[PDB]
RNA sequence: UUGACAUUGUGAAGAGACAUAGAGGGUGUAGAAUAAGUGGGAGCUUCGGCGCCAGUGAAAUACCACUACCUUUAUAGUUUCUUUACUUAUUCAAUGAAGCGGAGCUGGAAUUCAUUUUCCACGUUCUAGCAUUCAAGGUCCCAUUCGGGGCUGAUCCGGGUU
RNA sequence: UCUUUGUAAAGUGCCUUCGAAGAGUCGAGUUGUUUGGGAAUGCAGCUCUAAGUGGGUGGUAAAUUCCAUCUAAAGCUAAAU
RNA sequence: UUGACCUCAAAUCAGGUAGGAGUACCCGCUGAACUUAAGCAUAUCAAUAAGCGGAGGAAAAGAAACCAACCGGGAUUGCCUUAGUAACGGCGAGUGAAGCGGCAAAAGCUCAAAUUUGAAAUCUGGUACCUUCGGUGCCCGAGUUGUAAUUUGGAGAGGGCA
């Protein structure tokens, strides 16, 4: 059972020795082959947040640049392009949409590398905002496959209480396991080895 | 050894099942008792004897009723008891592993027994008895994975060994 | 009880200890009579479950059989005959060598009776047995009614008309769809349906 | 006749990788800097120190881990090969299964580098004779009868007939 | 018709805890034979070798998933013939 | 040194038993060929004849690891029928079952696997006596590497209550 460890709980919170956010780091274990669309392809929405910090650049248009001024993180626009194509770095990840596509060949070689921008994986070309707001200011998870057999992500605080981390860990187990596609071998939970970022990893 | 062999045999020695006399006289009593007390079956006392036999000893270890158990270094059809080795130690009974089903035969007064069991002891000899059990479990049960863990045999005959142990000499030595 | 423990462990054949055990009573074997007496059940829960009773009058018998195919005589390979009955080497005798076994013992101890037998060992030259043979005599076995069944003379060699455990297998009598040639026995089976029946008043 | 599997086991070599830890290794640009990749992340340790940031590149670090990449087996059992070594299976042969194997005992080749480090011997060759009675002798018994017994003569040890 | 052998044996209602069931056998590959049995009906030689909500059968091979039926690898028994 | 155990033998040991005959029916093994195919090599004759092993008044089979796929039947054997059918087959010549239905006869069950453990409660043998195809007492043996009762798949066991 997930009881008699931590795995999200209250147990493994005076093992780490800093008094800042330190978020718990869950490890999916899964033989798949080399290729690219198979495995585990989701973001879900993750419903306690994750408490990080995360600036947005918004780079919108006529329809979309006013539901920026109530509940975002920055203001951004489409004239403002000598910045983000040569010097500044001062992001966590971006949120975009499908009015303004051509502009999306003009950011590449800064952002797509250490993810501040998107290709083909997480909905950052969101076009409603007004309502996925509520959503990503409360950090979500990242369901990242690599290249032969892991499944990094993050799940919550290790300061959160066992009360809101308790159905966040169960409703992401649903996650890697149904949008599963038949690349994947039997018991997709094999090994869980869960360590949050400074303490000793706790598995099943 | 003999010296834990000697003891335990003296233990037995206490504690034999009952004869055929001894079987006769107790039916005479019990025949008047019956008779005239009509104690159903209470008038005799109640016995302490040695448990015997192959399955009611395995019985008996099952149910965790045996205070120790005794086994020979012998049946030829060896399957009937090596089993009871993993039995005693999965069960927590003490065991030791007696030299001939011989002197088992004769302190149960037949001619073979393999096993025999003590269950019942009365409160003369219990600190013999727990004695008994520390020097058994200081030899068998406490050594038993270490055991489980050696190959025996392989012991060349000594034509082959003096043989053998010349050329290992007058290869690496002179 | 600890017949289980037995049956248990004669069911793991190939682990370590049962081939050891398996080679020194090979080379036991080996080294006496083709059938001789079996003093004592090797295997007492394979014995007891096919109706050894450890009393006066059940005697184990372990027996040798050659083993292999059955090289046809007709000597120089000429069978004389159709190419479709040309063969010497690859025929292969109906009859089972544990059933071979119960016939040879069944000869050799006549008053006795064949009950059962059982597997022991095997290498490359032969297999070896133990049949479970009753004397049907004795005192012991003409009282006891569980056991008396053996003293009606119907049973004098029930090795060798097929009665035994590995003769009903090897005539093939079961209930079935699959046994359809020989069910009630082969030739009451051929004869009953070879025979032209006529009444007297011709249907 | 030739092959495969079975009968068919046990030691000692050479490579393929697993229980089981860890030291280290892994240098195309840029970037304090050898970032094989990923996750958390603005801070930790008494302090120092690094880190966030800054800047960079496809990859931003202090701090804890996973997959991995090339070694390192020191710990345990399996592989196909070395043809090696084994005796217990199987095989062959001889004997009214008679003297095997090891150790010692004298001599003696042997030269001593401390004292023996060594190996060979260890009852019969001029003769168509003889060789048999628990063996004569020696030594201790018994109860001296007339005789019997034990040890040695014929070194012990292991019962593997060789 | 002489004993009444019996404080023996057996039957049945409810509840609980259980419930042991047959291996070099089953099954399989091959080989010979056989059968109406046809990607193999039975038997037998060899080689491999089981399982336990299992095993077999369900007359076309196989993967996958239900369903029904029985319980093998021990044994006895008249009459219709 | 005596006394046991295992195992293996020998006695004109005590007491038993197997052998051969018949073999028409029954249970197996082994096994042709003439023949048919208007030739002949698979086929057919034929799972036959001859050979060999084994029984009885019948033997054998038998209380389902069955038949079905129904609204389900229920051990075995036999007859009538399915049926010269499905199926096999140089798809030639030929060979060729079974379930359902109607009757005949109807019959069920037993061991292994569960410690009786406040009691091997079981049995052969020898002897004494007798209401001597057997019964009772006693004594040696067999046997707890396990005999009796209990249970056998449909149930059944242990407890508890009426």
């Amino acid at each position: 059972v997930k009881e008699l460890l931590k795995y999200s709980n209250e147990t493994k919170k005076r093992n780490f020795l800093e008094t800042v956010e330190l978020q718990v780091g869950l490890k999916n274990y899964d033989p798949q082959r080399d290729k690219r669309f198979s495995g585990s392809l989701k973001l879900p929405n993750c419903p306690r947040p994750n408490m990080s910090i995360c600036i947005f650049g918004d780079a919108f248009d006529v329809d979309r640049a006013k539901s920026c001024g109530v509940d975002a993180m920055s203001v951004d626009d489409l004239k403002k392009l000598n910045k983000n194509k040569k010097l500044i770095k001062k992001l966590s990840k971006k949120y975009n949409a499908f009015i303004a596509s051509e502009v999306l060949i003009k950011q590449v070689p800064r952002l797509l590398g250490p993810q501040l921008s998107k290709a083909g994986k997480f909905p950052t070309p969101v076009s409603h905002n007004d309502d996925l707001y509520g959503k990503v200011t409360d950090v979500r998870s990242t369901i990242k496959f690599q290249l032969k057999k892991v499944l990094c992500l993050a799940v919550a605080v290790g300061n959160v209480e066992m009360e809101e981390d308790v159905l966040v860990n169960q409703i992401l187990m649903s996650v890697n396991f149904f949008v599963s596609l038949l690349k994947k071998n039997w018991q997709n939970v094999g090994s869980l080895v869960v360590k949050s970022s400074m303490g000793p990893a706790f598995r099943l | 050894d003999r010296n834990t062999a000697a003891e335990t045999f003296k233990l037995f020695n206490k504690y034999r099942p009952e004869t055929a006399a001894e079987k006769k006289e107790r039916l005479t009593k019990e025949a008047a008792a019956v008779a005239e007390g009509k104690s159903k079956q209470d008038a005799s006392p109640k016995p302490y004897a040695v448990k015997y036999g192959l399955n009611h000893v395995v019985a008996l270890i099952e149910n965790k009723k045996a205070k120790l158990v005794l086994i020979a270094n012998d049946v030829d059809p060896i399957e009937l008891v090596v089993f009871l080795p993993a039995l005693c130690k999965k069960m927590g009974v003490p065991y030791a592993i007696v030299k001939g089903k011989a002197r088992l035969g004769t302190l149960v007064n037949q001619k073979t027994s393999a096993v025999a069991a003590l269950t019942e002891v009365r409160a003369e000899d219990e600190a013999a008895l727990a004695k008994l059990v520390s020097t058994i479990d200081a030899n068998f049960a406490d050594k038993y994975d270490e055991v489980k863990k050696h190959w025996g045999g392989g012991i060349l005959g000594n034509k082959a060994q003096a043989k053998m142990d010349k050329r290992a000499k007058n290869s690496d030595s002179a | 009880g600890a017949y289980k423990y037995l049956e248990e462990l004669q069911r793991k054949k190939q682990s370590d200890v049962l081939r050891f055990l398996q080679r020194v009573r090979v080379w036991e074997y080996r080294q006496k009579n083709v059938i001789h007496r079996a003093a004592r059940p090797t295997r007492p829960d394979k014995a007891r479950r096919l109706g050894y009773k450890a009393k006066q009058g059940f005697v184990i018998y372990r027996v040798r059989v050659r083993r292999g195919n059955r090289k046809r005589p007709v000597p120089k390979g000429a069978t004389y005959g159709k190419p479709t009955n040309q063969g010497v080497n690859e025929l292969k005798y109906q009859r089972s060598l544990r059933a071979t076994a119960e016939e040879r013992v069944g000869r050799r101890a006549a008053n006795l009776r064949v009950l059962n037998s059982y597997w022991v060992n095997q290498d490359s030259t032969y297999k070896y047995f133990e049949v479970i043979l009753v004397d049907p005599q004795h005192k012991a076995i003409r009282r006891d009614a569980r056991y008396n069944w053996i003293c009606d003379p119907v049973h004098k060699h029930r090795e060798a008309r097929g009665l035994t455990a590995t003769g009903k297998k090897s005539r093939g009598i079961n209930k079935g769809h699959k046994f359809n040639n020989t069910k009630a026995g082969r030739r009451k089976t051929w004869k009953r349906q070879n025979t032209l029946s006529l009444w007297r008043y011709r249907k």
